[PDB]
């Protein structure tokens, strides 16, 4: 039942961000999960959500999140970066080699 | 494998949010939805809507604590 406006949206992103910068991945993802529980599609805050998880050490729903990003977000070399770490994280070490060849090639897009 | 300074500045890139909040008066604004929207979230059943409202009761306090600091640098 509740409703976020688009300057509070901006907020916790910002402050999502802010703190992932400040190297306090907990703090990001906690904020950004709010976000993300409320704006499913704010995709600015599932990419940073998505960084931020995987500072946190949470590969598999980084790795949930990457496929999401991917099938969502096209043509995105970053996805594929965010999805060769979750990969690495989970231990699915040749998937995260396909994956991170995935995002040599669109990095490519220059 | 590793990372690579390459490999970060495309996290950061990929991360970064970019401008954001789109407003005249960062400050004030600032605030003004942080308290706005710390009392709102508290209101939520939600596990996850609750710790982010934990959280910003928190930036609310500390501000009020380097508040009273930024006071007493101002004198001398």
């Amino acid at each position: 039942n509740i409703t976020l406006t688009k300057r509070q949206q901006e907020f916790l992103l910002l402050n999502g961000w802010l703190q992932l910068q400040c190297g306090h991945a907990e703090r990001a993802c906690i904020l950004l999960d709010a976000l993300l529980t409320l704006n499913p599609e704010h995709l600015a805050g599932r990419r940073c959500r998505l960084v931020a998880l995987l500072n946190n050490n949470q590969g598999e729903r980084a790795e949930k999140e990457a496929q999401w990003l991917i099938s969502h977000d096209p043509l995105q070399a970053g996805n594929w970066l965010c999805l060769s770490r979750a990969q690495q994280l989970n231990g699915d070490l040749d998937k995260a080699r396909h994956a991170y060849q995935h995002y040599l090639e669109l990095k490519d897009h220059n | 494998l590793y990372p690579t300074a390459q490999s970060k500045r495309s996290l950061w890139d990929f991360a970064s949010p970019g401008y954001t909040f789109h407003g005249l008066h960062r400050a004030q604004d600032y605030r003004r939805e942080l308290d706005t929207l710390q009392s709102l979230l508290t209101t939520s059943q939600s596990s996850e809507l609750q710790a982010a409202a934990a959280l910003l009761k928190c930036q609310q306090d500390d501000d009020r604590l380097l508040q009273i600091i930024l006071n007493l640098l101002h004198k001398v």
